[PDB]
């Protein structure tokens, strides 16, 4: 019985992700993503599924891992609203529903010490850092592209930057709860992790509601051996996935 | 015949897409197996891919003028192009040799086709009716040595004849020794520190002499004689790499020395598209 | 300037972030792919059909890491200037690791159901680029630029048609013995 | 029809339809079928 | 289903080669070597077979790969000449015919980069450097265990030592459409190719002419880690396999 | 088959003569409807009007001419009219483009067939016995640059050689790169606010180079090559407006400024016969 | 299209594709641009014949609306969006308007479009044309 | 009889006899037969 599991590759659309140091894909609740059945569905529109010209992985930019960054956040589906097709039928449609394959490469060399949480957090209410009854402005929780850094100083209107009280109140060992994976550079160079559609309503406002926050928080900081450059590079690779959208619209106009 | 297959997303411990190219295989990955595609048929078959069709079209392989002149106060009637001799070979266009040379070894029948075309570049008053004779001269047999020699007779040896402005055409069996023409060979004709290499009798075809039968007139006549080739039952073993540089001799690899740079170099870094 | 071995060796840069390793457009009887056999043979006939396998091996230090993305860009669409530019189009994200070597194939994208091998624009085969997706690790004590070297072959729905006389090679006199 | 007695005289035999590029892309010992790792 | 495959052995006569680095043996043509039959026999002598007495492993003079070798090239049978019974045999027989198990080996560390390609050409017909119609004389290309090195100077009445052209007029990376391996030291530490005998005719002259050429060309150049010594050894390993003697003469005489 | 039905008087509430032509329709009125006729039949097949028949006879598509003449003090051989190529189009003609461009799209199989012509129209005293050399250059092969060049050897590319006075014939099978030709294209080569429109490899054929074989003679002879086509197993879609106004150009739709009008003004009102 | 300058000059992209406000042939002719005699359909055929191709008329007396289903017509199975136009629709007056004494001389048209059993294939980044 | 190996070689294939003009004169949707009215 001769076989190896750290090789696993998925393909969606034209594109194919490859992998040889792999932990085991996580499906969030043990739940693959699905189309809206008629048994619970509420809008009357018939839902426009773009099937491979949407259902595809997109690289965001790739961030830098130091030994003094403190985390990255990114809201879904905001992040990908500048994404081709995706991006445009997101703006173009007055309600959307979606599930994501979301893949964190970050890769090491044998020498390397460090690990990173990667966790997708459903309703990611962020706190302000003024406290008391301050609202966070949109413009600050829709980054888009670019996400939220921790590591970077607060600002007003925006959200808290503490990522060990989680940016909400709760403390950062506890993020286990909600479906996570480990980049441990010692055993992985990329977590990934399949969100069905997470929402109370069976399709929603893809512009005003972000249904998953996804976090990326170094627990164990970056250790390079002696002489290497203190910092190694993150890329995200998200795909949109079982993707449904109804009551087409002129074009959403949003802030900034 | 189906192209390509429909197929769907992949979530699989099975990866086509990454290998090891050290082996000396290469992997048979299709589209399919990078991306999702949908069922497409080949509806094409190959015909003009063939080794009997890429080999298979006539193809120049040797140009000569021979004259119509009185032989008198002449010591060398080939010298005075009165007759021309040709060692058979297939090496001396470059077209045909690149593909011909894309092999190492190459079993098929030949079809000769030679084409005869008058020209008076001095004064003449009418198109003279000229008659050549193309005589195969085998390994062994006496080649011709002047225009009226008495090895013309041919008792023996295959002969043609016909009217200068036409073409004539006959086929010939395979006439090598071995089982395969070698179109290389890493050796010698004997064991010896002087003697030849690569090019000895396992190229040897023979010999053709062209002459103008008819009798010498008043007026000069140049006919140019263009052999041509199409090779019939075409086989072909030991595929190998393409010829890049160009050639300095027949039946020998050598390339000019000083020779310029054969990979077209980009404009711009490796990034440039 | 001269051809050497150094010619079929794609460099790679340690600590590069979000850059290009390698471009070029996609004419198979021209450019990089004319001197290649798939090429040369290409250049013996006039139309063209069918997809291409394009490979690339990692020769680097075993305690090495890279992660890269192999981009094809279709036809109609500008060469791509950045990685969220051709991640936009057909791509394979590479994690190189024990199985040395990738292999991406080039899907036959075209309208017209045959392309000309000599370069005209309207039967332009699109562009092929390789970037960065996460950055090149270097193992300590190690130093220097590592390569890759790349590969072409047909797969077996390539066609090819109208059989003509190649111009890679030449001659003015008539050989000689 | 052929119109004389040597087979040298005839026309091409067209193409030889069955073909098998597996003896020049995968030369290899042992066989590999694509998907399964390569090398263990 | 547990077991691995870059284990493996090959026995021949009282030889064995072991390995635990290799990469899928090649077999040239996907055919084994094998005796002359019946059938193609032209010769009416009866054929000597040797068997275990010549089927086995001569290593051959490790040559030395530093950052600036260019290649190396060996013919054969000429590179046997002196092995043993082997060598004996083909000078005392005006005929013989055979198939080789070719093997060659470099070994690095885990540290170590560069890339050989193992490439065998049948009738590998030499190219002088002078150019024009000069022929490479017998004592240039009949050099025995020794073999031709690339990165020597050209010599009078000698072939061409440019590796880009391969000697011949083609280029290098063409190479790849006759039987080949590439020993990336990264994946491997041997190149193995078994090849049958490869001829226009069923018996031949050994001494008269190469059947195949042996070509290890470094791609990649030799990259070692700081400090290291900028050299490593390659050892080539030959056995000739299926062998068939004819016709039984005096000792053979060839220069120098 | 009936052409006219047997037909008595008429009295009733369904009209067969009125309709609204505003439908886009042309009802299938017949004479029976509009007045009382006999039986009588059609005895007529219509074979002669077959899209196979009206596109099915040779026309002349190009007309050349090329001289035997030394190349001595020369540096242009196709100014000197030594050799001429012809880029391979149908639309030089316009008794054949208007039958040819009267659909959108048309796949058929070609037959060339070429006729030289010889002419001395300087001092000769014989009818030279010259061969002629067309030769089929497809898309990327070299065009003939001299004369003599290389590239006439024509390894791999189609080439016909036949005498003066005499003609050759061949078929060419369907070499269009999509499943029929686009006699018109409503578009551009590439997405490019000066690149050319409509014209472009669509209607690319390949080119033809033309020369005499033989050698030079001391007198010069010109010699016009006409090139006819005849299409077989002809397929068109889409028909189209009929063609209006004398053309300017090869593969362009445009028609000279100040033209003649084309409608026959009658003589006298709408009323004169 | 033809050019209105004769001989073999070529229609510039930017004047071939206008976009939604089209090309009105009661309009001046422009340098690189096509034709707008109307009565030779701006390619050298005359109007009368354009029965051939679909159509139908708009009579005000008898109708207030034509109607054209038109399928993929190409000489390839799918095709380029950017560099080619399947189909070119004209509407165009036979017989002139002849509104009633005292009435505005000019009525509205308004023309509607519906892409129809669509395929799109190749996907890539957003493609640059030209203005 | 054909003399060659091409079916480019041969010679016309006549007249494709079943003919349909009703898809040029009424490519229409509804479908009108002639002495109903057009439209009601």
């Amino acid at each position: 019985c001769g076989y190896s599991d750290r090789v696993q590759q998925i393909t969606l659309g034209n594109s194919t992700i490859t992998t040889q140091e792999a932990a085991n894909a996580v499906v969030c609740y043990a739940e693959w993503p699905e189309y809206l059945p008629d048994v619970d569905a509420s809008d009357v529109n018939k839902t426009s599924k773009p099937d491979t010209s949407v259902c595809r992985f997109y690289t965001l930019d790739s961030k830098t891992w130091t030994t003094g960054s403190k985390g990255w956040c990114w809201k879904l589906p905001d992040a990908l609203k500048d994404m081709g097709v995706f991006g445009q039928n997101m703006f173009f449609h007055s309600l959307g529903r979606s599930g994501y394959t979301v893949h964190v490469q970050c890769n090491a060399t044998k020498f390397h010490s460090g690990c990173l949480l990667v966790v997708v957090i459903p309703e990611h209410q962020l706190a302000s850092h003024e406290g008391g009854n301050v609202s966070v402005k949109y413009t600050f929780t829709h980054p888009g592209e670019r996400g939220i850094d921790l590591s970077s100083a607060n600002e007003v209107g925006g959200p808290v930057k503490d990522v060990i009280y989680n940016m909400n109140g709760t403390l950062l060992g506890n993020l286990l709860i909600f479906p996570h994976q480990f980049i441990n550079l010692r055993t992985n160079n990329t977590a990934t992790i399949v969100i069905p559609y997470i929402n109370s309503v069976p399709i929603d406002s893809m512009t005003r509601h972000n249904n998953v926050s996804l976090m990326v928080i170094p627990i164990a900081p970056l250790t390079v051996p002696t002489g290497a450059t203190p910092s190694l590079p993150i890329t995200v690779t998200i795909a949109p996935m079982c993707t449904e959208f109804s009551g087409i619209r002129s074009k959403s106009i949003v802030p900034q | 015949t189906v192209a390509s297959i429909s197929s769907g997303p992949k979530h699989t411990q099975k990866v086509p897409i990454l290998t090891a190219n050290e082996t000396g295989a290469t992997m048979p990955v299709l589209p399919s197996d990078s991306i999702e595609t949908r069922t497409t048929y080949m509806h094409f078959n190959g015909s003009e891919t063939d080794v009997e069709c890429f080999l298979g079209r006539a193809a120049c392989v040797h140009v000569t003028e021979i004259q119509n002149k009185d032989a008198t106060g002449i010591d060398n009637h080939r010298e005075a192009k009165l007759f021309n001799d040709w060692k058979i070979n297939l090496s001396s266009l470059v077209q045909l040799r690149k593909k011909l040379e894309l092999f190492t070894y190459v079993r098929f029948d030949s079809e000769y086709t030679i084409l005869a075309t008058a020209s008076q570049p001095d004064s003449a008053n009418y198109s003279s009716n000229l008659v050549v004779q193309a005589m195969y001269v085998p390994p062994g047999a006496p080649n011709p040595k002047e225009w009226d020699d008495y090895t013309w007779q041919s008792a023996s040896n295959p002969s043609v004849f016909f009217k200068v402005g036409d073409t004539s055409r006959f086929s010939v069996p395979y006439v090598g020794l071995a089982s395969a023409y070698n179109c290389f060979y890493d050796g010698y004709s004997h064991d010896d520190a002087e003697t030849q290499y690569g090019i000895t009798v396992l190229n040897h075809m023979g010999s053709m002499a062209f002459r103008i039968v008819n009798e010498h007139d008043e007026h000069k006549t140049l006919v140019k004689i263009r052999v041509y080739h199409r090779a019939k039952h075409v086989e072909a073993w030991i595929p190998r790499a393409p010829r890049a540089l160009p050639y300095t001799s027949i039946g020998r690899t050598n390339y000019p020395k000083n020779t310029e740079p054969v990979i077209k170099k980009r404009k711009g870094d490796i990034k440039s598209y | 300037t001269k051809d050497e071995v150094n010619s079929y060796l794609i460099p790679l840069n340690a600590n590069r972030q979000n850059e290009q390793v390698f471009g070029t457009n996609l004419f198979i009887g021209d450019g990089v792919f004319k001197t290649t056999l798939l090429g040369e043979i290409v250049q013996y006939y006039t139309h063209w059909s069918g997809s291409l396998r394009f490979s690339l091996m990692y020769t680097g230090p075993a305690l090495s890491s890279a992660k890269l993305i192999l981009a094809y860009t279709p036809p109609g669409a500008r060469g791509p200037q950045d990685r969220r530019e051709a991640m936009l189009g057909t791509h394979v994200v590479w994690d190189i690791g024990l199985q040395s070597t990738i292999v991406m194939t080039i899907p036959w994208t075209s309208g017209v159901q045959f392309r000309y091998t000599d370069p005209d624009t309207y039967t332009s085969a699109g562009f092929l680029s390789c970037w960065y997706q996460t950055s090149l690790i270097l193992p300590p004590e190690t130093t220097g630029q590592v390569y890759l070297l790349s590969f072409i072959s047909a797969c077996p729905d390539f066609k090819l048609r109208l059989m003509k006389d190649t111009q890679t090679i030449s001659q003015t006199v008539a050989l000689t013995e | 029809i052929n119109y004389y007695k040597d087979a040298a005289s005839t026309s091409s035999a067209g193409q030889s339809l069955s073909m098998d590029p597996s003896k020049f892309t995968e030369p290899v010992k042992d066989l590999m079928l694509k998907g399964a790792p390569a090398l263990n």
